[PDB]
RNA sequence: GUCCCUACUGAUGAACUCGUCGCAAUGGUAAUUCAGCUUAGUACGAGAGGAACCGCUGAUUCAGAUAAUUGGUUUUUGCGGUUGUCCGACCGGGCAGUGCCGCGAAGCUACCAUCUGCUGGAUAAUGGCUGAACGCCUCUAAGUCAGAAUCCAUGCCAG
């Protein structure tokens, strides 16, 4: 089993979780809510509504470009089983997952750092 | 397959055969197949090992990368740049100004209400 | 299609209680009431082995 | 013999008789119109209906006009309306369509435009033979 | 309708009884036949089918399976019947020492305005050395009667309800003499009884319930024993990974994100039982066992849990955990302006 | 060496059977006839995997491959792959593929040394084809048939063409292939040879309905049931084939 | 299952052929009709499959 | 060209000190049909063709529940957008017997969703065993075995 991501959103697609649309030309979109299934019916741009993150890629509001991230992708290419091997593996998905959240804080506290001088300044205005 | 032996039903010393086998264990919606039995591995005891698929809401088969150790100690090296450059080191008058602007604010607010009591 | 109470169905239902769940549930049984135990055991007048009185009708009164 | 599928399970059935679908193969139909449906229980007034991998019976609306006005046995391929697969997963196709089939089970035609469902490709091999995408 | 059903009237009492019990014989050994919970709420799992001759064999098939919340129960008392020509009659029944304040308030129908005066000539007669009495009593269902049932109260201390009143039934001894159940039951005085061993994992049961009334004639309110239900899964509550399967490594319990919603948390000991249940959340539950021995492969399968839904009921949720929703999130403006 | 059987009891063998030079893919369901059959005329010479793709029996019209690799649709699950990644030797490159067109098995017909594709597969696809099969791959339609997949049976000794492809398509396409090819039927005038029929350099596995001549045709062919079987026994003993397809 | 009092066995004098014994002649009797009435062949021609057990030979054992 | 009485059926109810746990007279009664795999291309058959018992998995109808999921309904007038008119303008709002539109929890729902539906005895036709009538014979006369979705009960609902 796998955890689908959302077309529309990206927010983890658990199983028995939306609806999925088959359109003709052979492509299927994993839809995790009504929501994220109207929208996509009534042709709303994910890139241009504020509450997904495609928009928030687009518009610079998360980390995109780090090793950590590169860590995971989608595979094709299945691995004979070694059980020290997904040992070292789990060990592995602690290591970047605390990692992520520790970069992810300060990503976005190196994007609001400046924030005290403008209250500040308005304060004083 | 030059080398092989016609299968013949009649055959006292036949192959064991996956028909016999589901007779002699039960029926055919009554056996249950092994699925492992033909898993070719490098331990022949890691089979029967039940797979983890899920670590807190990301995907082990995902995340499962041959030759990722070196990529592991490499990520802890760059971790260690980073600390040691810096990237991870967190920084009254103001204080009084700002909350004689919440007071200057809560008393606007007080006006607004009175106007709209009036 | 037969009854749900036809004589042949009920006595392949018989052989099946008699040889394969008859088995099966003796089993779980002997387990739950073997852990069942284990939590358990985790003058005749003035004794009670007598058996005496504690403290319309049947018969007309007379 | 009674073109019923064999080991079919609960789906939603949301094409009623009486039915306008699309037509997916290249036989010479552009729709068909859902009459009767295989294997359906007469109730009180209730209308049949059938799923992804039932055969009806439907007549052709439009399409080349030899085979126009015309009776075929037809199993249907995509359906609009949602239904849950045993995975737990809801879903639902475009539109409406189906392709003639005699009633052994073989087709009319020889390609399949679109995707296929994965109940009709299972139910019936020739379709998986004129299947190029299953979802 | 159906005839059987009609006369449609609301059921007499909220409880709902058992009304037949397993045939005992003494050969099989000594247990329990039914129990209690409280009805929490449904959630979603996904099961490795070995189902053979099945569609969905050796594949991943999701199923709605309901949780009973199960504290364990308290035996207080024990009760002797005999068999006269008129039918079962309850020769006796013997109390302990110490019942609870919730059984006490089972008893009372004004507890808070009552002088508490229930039990106590009983407790005296246990601590006064009519022990003599007492083991009367107890001789006379040893020697006099057939089949034996043991009192057994719920915790609503437990339970996380607005209640206080506790739940009291007979459940049936089978399988043993008489002489052995009395004294079975006579040693489970004053102690714990637990659900995982009432009952086990793979076990088709029967839940009897009262059902959801649906007024503002009568419908709902109506008794239903509902038969054939494939326990699931028997949860610990103190296991702290109560949800967790062997195929995902999740710490997490089987309430969800936000707690049950309109009941709460699961704290106790839970059954995971398939398919629907009579009865409303919160709703008093009874767990008895079927009264045949099984005649299908469904009551032989063995359940294999790949994961259990811990996402939000209250509504569209799509997170297991608190920590797997601030991985996917990040960091907020009050959490900032917090630390 | 030509047999008959059926998966439950339908004539089709390609559908839920892959068939190549190293292994064997069985679609699993209820009994083991089918399983039976394909090892008792394969007995442990290859590997041979109960397997299921996309949860369906259709693994056969789903799954194409030869010696040196088999590929699999973007639909078919990670569990799925493990168990073929575990039940196949490390001589055989296994790789999940996002096409499109997701029947690989109608679509793509490979032997050793070629493959024939549906002329609307992606260009990243056809070269990821190129690099795990390790063979040629060409763009064609047989018999004006886009699914050379389910119309055409091939391998390193012949191949079976649709019965109502022309000489100067057969001529062509064996030019091409560089193999043998007749046009001719399986099970009793279906045209589905794809789809009717799993074969390889020693095996054949058609369905029960398939006919005398032409089971001595598809052995003649494919050069099965050692013999002769050049394709000079369909010239010379041309009076069958007038007789019982006239 | 045959009634209390009667043995049964497959003598090896003729091949295809059992032998059934004991006291009493109805309990005897009703076994031998109780295995011919289980072998009984069903919605098929009775002129063309001959198959069942059938009593051959009455008689006492001494 | 002429609102009452009673029946059905819930829901209450005085008299037995209140309450807790039970028994079960009597009344009602529930499951139905089809398909697929194996048997088996087997028995049978010149050929064409072609079963059944055991086992296993589904589906129709009927019945009883249920809301994890997935759709639908909004007086939550919850959030957002918008028309006429008005509060001197903005914000904020009123009126248009709920102005219209988008999303919309909770509740409720839907074979538009999901779960569950159970076992003993006596028999009818009929097939017998032993054996008289009637020195043969005979399933019946005395005695007795089996057997239908039938009947009576358990399981189930009421008390
Ligand atoms: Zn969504």
């Amino acid at each position: 089993m796998r955890i689908e991501n959302c077309f529309f959103c990206g927010r983890p697609a658990w199983p028995s979780k939306g609806i999925t649309f088959m359109r003709n030309d052979g492509k299927a979109f994993r839809f995790c809510r009504s929501k994220c299934h109207k929208n996509f019916k009534m042709k709303r741009n994910p890139r241009k509504l504020k509450w997904t993150k495609a928009y928030r890629k687009n518009a610079g509001k998360e980390m995109v470009v780090d090793s950590t991230l590169q860590f995971a992708a989608r595979r094709n290419v299945p691995v004979r089983y070694n059980r020290e091997l997904w040992q070292k593996t789990l060990k592995a998905m602690e290591r970047i997952s605390e990692i992520r959240a520790r970069r992810e804080r300060v990503f976005y506290k190196k994007r609001m750092a400046g924030k005290r001088a403008r209250e500040v300044a308005a304060a004083r205005k | 397959v030059k080398n092989l032996k016609k299968y013949d039903k009649n055959d006292p010393n036949r192959r064991v055969l996956a028909r016999d086998i589901e007779e002699a264990n039960g029926g055919a919606g009554v056996f249950n197949v092994d699925l492992r039995k033909d898993w070719i591995l490098e331990n022949p005891e890691w089979k029967y090992d039940k797979i983890p698929e899920i670590f807190d809401g990301k995907n082990v088969y995902d995340y499962i990368d041959p030759d990722i150790d070196a990529k592991l100690q490499a990520l802890e090296e760059e971790e260690e740049r980073l600390e040691k450059e810096g990237f991870y080191d967190e920084d009254e008058e103001e204080e009084e100004i700002l909350q004689k602007a919440e007071y200057i604010r809560e008393q606007h607010a007080l006006i607004r209400n009175e106007a709209k009591m009036r | 299609a037969k009854s749900a109470r036809a004589s042949r169905i009920k006595e392949n239902h018989q052989r099946f209680k008699k040889n394969i769940a008859g088995p099966v549930e003796a089993a779980r049984l002997e387990r739950l009431s073997a852990k069942l135990m284990a939590i358990a055991q985790a003058s005749g007048v003035k004794s009670g082995k007598s058996i005496g009185r504690k403290d319309s009708s049947i018969v007309f009164p007379m | 013999k009674r073109g019923a599928p064999g080991g079919k399970l609960k789906m939603t059935l949301g094409l009623p008789v009486g039915a306008i679908m699309n037509c997916a193969d290249n036989s010479g139909a552009r729709n068909l119109y859902i009459i009767a449906v295989k294997g359906a229980g007469a109730r009180l007034n209730r209308l049949p209906a059938g799923g992804v991998g039932d055969m009806v019976m439907a007549t052709v609306k439009k399409g080349k006009p030899e085979l126009r006005k015309k009776v075929h046995p037809a199993v249907i391929v995509r359906q609009a309306k949602p239904w849950k697969r045993f995975d737990g997963v809801f879903l639902y196709f475009e539109d409406n369509a189906g392709v003639i089939v005699n009633p052994k089970g073989e087709m009319k035609g020889s390609a399949i435009t679109g995707p296929v469902g994965k109940e009709a490709a299972e139910l019936w091999p020739r379709i998986a033979s004129n299947a190029g995408v299953v979802m | 309708g159906s005839l059987a059903f009609l006369p449609r009237k609301r059921a007499a009492r909220h409880r709902g009884r058992v009304k037949s019990f397993p045939k005992d014989d003494p050969k099989k050994p000594v247990h329990l036949t039914a129990a209690m919970g409280y009805k929490a709420g449904m959630t979603t799992i996904v099961r490795d089918l070995d189902r053979p001759g099945a569609k969905a064999h050796k594949k991943e098939v999701v199923e709605a399976v309901t949780i009973i919340d199960c504290p364990p129960m308290v035996v207080v008392g024990l009760v002797g019947y005999i068999e006269t020509p008129r039918g079962l009659r309850s020769l006796t029944t013997v109390w302990a020492e110490h019942l609870s304040d919730e059984v006490k308030r089972r008893f009372y129908k004004n507890w808070y305005k009552s002088k508490k005066k229930a039990f106590t000539k009983y407790a005296k007669k246990y601590a006064e050395n009519n022990g003599a009495s007492i083991t009367r009593e107890l001789e006379r269902i040893k020697k006099y009667c057939t089949v034996v049932r043991v009192l057994a109260h719920t915790q609503i201390r437990k339970t996380p309800l607005k209640q206080k009143k506790a739940h009291l039934m007979e459940i049936q001894i089978n399988g043993g003499s008489v002489a052995d159940k009395v004294e079975f039951g006579r040693s489970l005085f004053e102690k714990p009884v637990t659900i995982d061993t009432i009952f086990e994992k793979d076990e088709m049961i029967d839940v009897i319930a009262v059902t959801k009334g649906h007024g503002f004639g009568q419908m709902g309110y109506h008794h239903r024993t509902s038969v054939n239900h494939k326990i699931y899964r028997i949860g610990k509550g103190d296991d702290e990974a109560n949800a967790s399967t062997e195929t995902d490594l999740t710490k997490k319990k089987i309430t969800p994100m936000g707690g049950f919603v309109r009941y709460g948390e699961v704290n106790n000991d839970y059954v995971m039982i398939k398919g629907s249940v009579p009865g409303v959340k919160k709703r008093i539950m009874t767990l008895r066992k079927s009264l045949f021995t099984h005649t299908s492969r469904k009551a032989l399968e063995k359940v294999e849990l790949k994961w259990i839904d811990t996402s939000s009921e209250f509504g569209h949720g799509a997170f297991q955990t608190a920590a797997e929703k601030k991985q996917f999130m990040g960091t907020l403006k009050k959490d900032l302006q917090t630390s | 060496m030509a047999v008959r059987a059926q998966f439950e009891n339908s004539n089709e063998v390609g559908v839920f059977a892959t068939l190549t030079n190293s292994y064997c893919l069985v679609a699993l369901g209820a009994s083991e006839n089918f399983y039976s059959v394909f090892e008792a005329e394969l007995q442990d010479v290859i590997p041979i995997c109960r397997t299921t793709i996309a949860g369906t029996r259709i693994i056969g019209r789903l799954t194409a491959g030869n010696r040196k690799g088999l590929l699999v649709p973007t639909t078919t699950t990670d569990q799925e792959l493990q168990h073929l990644r575990n039940s196949l030797p490390d001589d055989i490159r296994i790789q999940r593929i996002e096409e499109r067109l997701s029947a690989l098995g109608n679509v793509i017909v490979c032997n050793d040394h070629t493959a024939l594709i549906h002329p609307d597969l992606e260009r990243e696809t056809e070269e990821i084809i190129a690099d795990v099969l390790g063979v040629e791959v060409f763009r064609q339609t047989i018999a004006d048939h886009v699914l050379v997949g389910s119309y055409m049976a091939l391998s390193n000794q012949g191949g079976l063409v649709h019965p109502k492809t022309s000489i100067q398509d057969q001529d062509e396409l064996s030019s091409l292939l560089g193999v043998p090819l007749v046009a001719g039927s399986v099970n009793r005038g279906s045209n589905v040879i794809g789809g009717g029929m799993v074969v390889n350099d020693w095996l054949a596995v058609t369905g029960l309905d398939t006919t005398a001549p032409e089971l001595s045709v598809i052995e003649s062919v494919f050069r099965l049931g050692e013999g002769a079987g050049p394709g000079a026994i369909n010239t010379s003993m041309k009076n069958t084939i007038v007789e019982s397809f006239y | 299952v045959m009634a209390p009092g009667v043995e049964v066995e497959i003598s090896k004098a003729q091949k295809d052929e059992l032998i059934l014994s004991g006291n009493s002649l109805e309990a005897v009797s009703q076994s031998a009709a109780d295995i011919q009435q289980i072998c009984k062949v069903r919605n098929k021609d009775i002129r063309k499959f001959l198959d069942g057990i059938y009593v051959s030979e009455k008689g006492n054992i001494v």
